[PDB]
């Protein structure tokens, strides 16, 4: 199947980003950095001081500064080398620890490629030059199952299903943080710094718990898509196995197949669940308390803080009445006797039923209907053409055929015959005119003028007809 | 797959936004890309008919 | 139709100097009598109609036209052919109602 | 492999990706572009042509050997449960083949 | 199938009944007829 290609080309186009080594081999400065890293790591597996590598790479860079390729600048070798090695480090080509870089698998394969580049290409065609070169080579070195399937698949479903709860749990944390932040804002004691710093503390707070670690781990796995084709693809493979049908009910199987979509769309909830707090702080930077507004807001905050002490649960405790002033009093509803009236009607009657079985009267409409009902058929005439021409067994012209089967509804018959002539290959010619007569429903006689032709049963019965 | 101007522009802008991730800096270029990209999203909501 | 008729009358011309009019698809939307009304109006303004129909409305074309041009396609080619009629006015039914 | 067959395959692949702006493919002439692209590589002794057929060589062999070893597991998951779930899906998948 | 008057011939080829809907002033009535009944009533109209 060619489908594998449409996945293969995608794999390759992906790998030509994200994966460093293929990015490393592709950027001009690759030779230099490869040489430097190899020569450094060649003599130490347990780390190398960062500054030492910086110095080595800077020394190498300056020597080649004359080239226009590499865009090295004499003015600041140290910064350039440091920045280059730092950029490479940040792509997970090599992690840094204890002030020392360390080699990884990506660099390992990137090296494994280069050393195998046998420059013997562009074959010398066994020309004597090659023999001399190879003999010099030689001399030089001379001096030196079903029952398990349901349970396994159900376990996988249980695992995947579980994810869709941890995102809700993360939402819980962000909602709780928003609640606490608003609670503290109602407190009068915080600086601007307190508010704007507690949010960052929260952001770092939820990189600790297993749920938060799961989430932040996932988020990066959209940028470097890598796996998020693998998961869906392999799941498609598993669900392709027949026995899976027994393991899972149909709705499950549908849901699992689109796992990635539902996770992506579920994550939307959490981002908003964090948003609120991301918007609260801006609520405090702008409206710095001032003027009469400062002091009214201060009183409001005091009242709100004091209100917290109370037990707010009881409705009757709630129904306690406040000393607030009666302003905007509504005065209305005078209980005057004139306001009273009685129902002022006594009539009654049915919406008289009439279920008389009506029906249309077929005699009442005119010939615009009935003439249409008498539409001229162009099916029977087709049969009669063959019927007559088989008997005649010769080319017969339009005039003769019409005169033998004079039709009341006329023009369509001539049109049908002419078209059949084209379809069957019997040529018809405009030039040679010929004439015939017919009469209509009111006796009026029409003199048609037609093209010359003769129709043969052979071609017509040979050709097919829809 | 459709071919149109603005979608191609978004392709280029997203490629840039990947680029600014790794360049070592206190954060400016990442911000530059993540600003220019939203510039189009807000604009496309103003003339949602074209 | 009236506006088109007026537009084709040169300066102070009591008639339009150009008389061809094209109505593709004949009367696809309309019913029977509407086409008759339209054709009567067209006659009043003195135009030269050329209708196109995909073989529909035969019963009606028969009474407001004097000729035809049949067509048909086979494989990758087409062709055309004329046809014409007239009235032998000598009688509708001699010694009968007319 | 017949030259023209490879030309057609490569041209078919090219057009599918023409929407991308990276590759400078043009809709107006896939055949000419694919033909020139394969010809240029052929000239660099990546692959020799004989009997109207291209043929593979060592350079292409190593170039391929590199790519297939690109384990995309980089940017480690840091042992977050996501990786464990992914790896269990791995193991179960191959268990049914 | 709804359709105006035209080309009832086509519908006679692919149906077993038809519903006529009459208009008269501001009362409109309908009747469900098989094609055979319609043909016979047309024949009577030809006799009408």
């Amino acid at each position: 199947m060619e489908e594998n290609t449409r996945q293969r080309t995608e794999n390759y186009i992906s790998a030509k980003n994200q994966h460093p080594a293929w990015i490393l081999l592709a950027t001009r400065r690759a030779p230099l950095v490869l040489s430097c890293l190899k020569t450094l790591f060649e003599k130490s597996h347990d780390g190398i001081p960062l500054e030492e590598a910086i110095q080595s790479l800077s020394s190498i860079l300056i020597e080649h500064v004359s080239q226009e390729q590499y865009d090295i600048n004499q003015d600041n070798p140290f910064l350039q080398a440091s920045r280059e090695l730092r950029e490479w480090i940040k792509r997970r080509l090599i992690v840094e620890r204890d002030g020392r870089i360390f080699a990884t698998d990506a660099l390992e394969v990137a090296i494994t490629f280069v050393e195998s580049l046998d420059n013997r290409f562009m074959t010398s065609t066994a020309s004597r030059l090659s023999t001399v070169q190879r003999e010099i080579e030689n001399l030089e070195t001379r001096l030196n199952e079903t029952h398990q399937a349901v349970e396994h698949i159900r376990d996988v479903y249980n695992l995947a299903s579980s994810l869709r709860a941890d995102f809700r749990r993360v939402e819980d944390s962000w909602r709780e943080a928003d609640r606490a932040l608003r609670q503290s804002i109602i407190g009068e004691q915080y600086h601007r710094g307190d508010i704007v710093e507690r949010l960052l503390n929260d952001q770092d707070a939820l990189l600790n718990t297993p749920e938060g670690r799961v989430f932040d781990s996932f988020q990066q796995q959209l940028r470097q898509s890598s796996e998020l084709k693998a998961m869906s693809e392999r799941l498609r493979v598993i669900l392709s196995h027949p026995s899976a049908s027994d393991a899972l009910n149909r709705l499950q199987r549908h849901d699992l197949r689109w796992l990635v979509k539902r996770l992506v769309d579920e994550s939307q909830t959490v981002l908003q669940a964090r948003a609120r707090s991301e918007r609260d702080v801006r609520g405090f930077m702008k409206t710095g308390l001032a003027a009469e507004h400062h002091r009214v807001g201060h009183l409001l905050n005091e009242f709100l803080n004091l209100a917290l002490k109370l037990d707010w649960q009881r409705q009757m405790i709630r129904k306690q009445e406040v000393p607030l002033p009666a302003v905007g009093v509504a005065v209305t509803g005078i209980p005057a006797i004139e306001r009273l009236r009685f129902k002022e009607v006594d009539d009654e009657a049915e919406q008289t039923l009439d279920l008389s079985n009506h029906a249309a009267d077929l005699t009442q409409i005119g010939d615009d209907f009935w003439d249409a009902f008498n539409g001229l058929d162009r099916e029977v005439l087709i049969q009669q053409t063959l019927q007559l021409l088989a008997k005649e067994n010769r080319p017969v012209g339009l005039a003769e055929l019409a005169e033998l089967l004079p039709p009341a509804h006329d023009l369509e018959t001539f049109a049908v015959w002419i078209g059949m002539a084209r379809e069957a290959g019997i040529e018809v010619i405009d030039s040679q005119r010929e004439f015939a007569e017919l009469s209509d429903g009111e006796g009026r006689r029409w003199r048609f003028n037609l093209p010359t032709t003769g129709l043969e049963s052979q071609a017509l019965m040979d050709i097919d007809w829809e | 797959k459709v071919v149109h101007e603005s979608l191609r522009t978004l392709e280029k802008a997203q490629r840039q936004l990947n680029a600014a991730r790794f360049v070592d800096d206190n954060g400016e270029s990442h911000y530059k890309a993540l600003q220019v990209l939203v510039a189009q999203l807000r604009d496309a909501c103003e003339r949602n008919r074209t | 139709t009236a506006s088109l008729s007026y537009a084709l009358c040169p300066a102070g011309s009591r008639y339009p100097l150009f008389g061809t009019i094209i109505l593709d698809e004949a009367f696809s939307r309309s019913s029977h009598a509407v086409a008759g009304r339209i054709i009567a109006a067209l006659r009043e303004f003195g135009l030269h109609a050329v209708f196109i129909t995909p073989n529909k409305e035969m019963r009606l074309l028969r009474d407001h036209t004097r000729s035809a041009i049949v067509v048909h396609r086979r494989g990758q080619n087409s062709n055309m052919a004329s046809l014409s009629w007239e009235e032998l006015e000598r009688h509708y039914q001699r010694r009968g109602n007319a």
